[PDB]
């Protein structure tokens, strides 16, 4: 009841897990990749022929 | 005294859920004539809420 008592610690959690960076740079790859295919695909067919210009006033 | 490890005070910036402090504090013993500092071993620090946790 009067002598020394024992030093304790706190035990934390462990963070979440993150994935590794050499997959998001293939990813990010591939998302540029496709939005590209999307301009391109436009400009080829008929949809982006620009022909009524609204020039004038 | 208490506060952060770097200067400021625990006024300044209230404290978050995880961060740095520092605790200290001072004795002195009187010996019938002049107040003179005391050594001892042993003491201790607790920070409890309503069960010891450090
Ligand atoms: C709503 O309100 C409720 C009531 O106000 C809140 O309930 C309270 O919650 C707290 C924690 O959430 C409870 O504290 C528990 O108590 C259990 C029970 O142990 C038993 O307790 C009875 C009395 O009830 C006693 O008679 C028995 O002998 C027995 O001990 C206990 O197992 C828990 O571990 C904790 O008890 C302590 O926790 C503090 C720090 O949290 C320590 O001071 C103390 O040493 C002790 O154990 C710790 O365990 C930690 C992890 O579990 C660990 O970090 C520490 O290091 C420490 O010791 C460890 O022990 C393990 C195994 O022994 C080792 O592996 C390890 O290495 C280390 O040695 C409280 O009882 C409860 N109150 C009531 C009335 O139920 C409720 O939280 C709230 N709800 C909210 C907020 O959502």
């Amino acid at each position: 009841k009067f002598g020394i008592k024992p030093e304790i610690h706190h035990i934390f959690h462990a963070e979440p897990k993150r994935v590794a960076k050499p997959i998001a740079v293939i990813f990010v790859l591939i998302i540029f990749i496709t939005i590209l295919s999307l301009i391109v695909t436009w400009l080829n067919s008929c949809a982006a022929a620009f022909n009524n210009i609204p020039t004038g006033v | 005294v208490h506060s952060h490890a770097d200067g400021t005070s625990y006024d300044e910036e209230p404290y978050k859920i995880k961060d740095k402090v520092i605790y200290s504090v001072g004795f002195s013993e009187w010996n019938g004539e002049e107040w003179l500092p005391h050594i001892a071993d042993d003491i201790q620090f607790e920070l409890r809420q309503v069960d010891p946790y450090y």
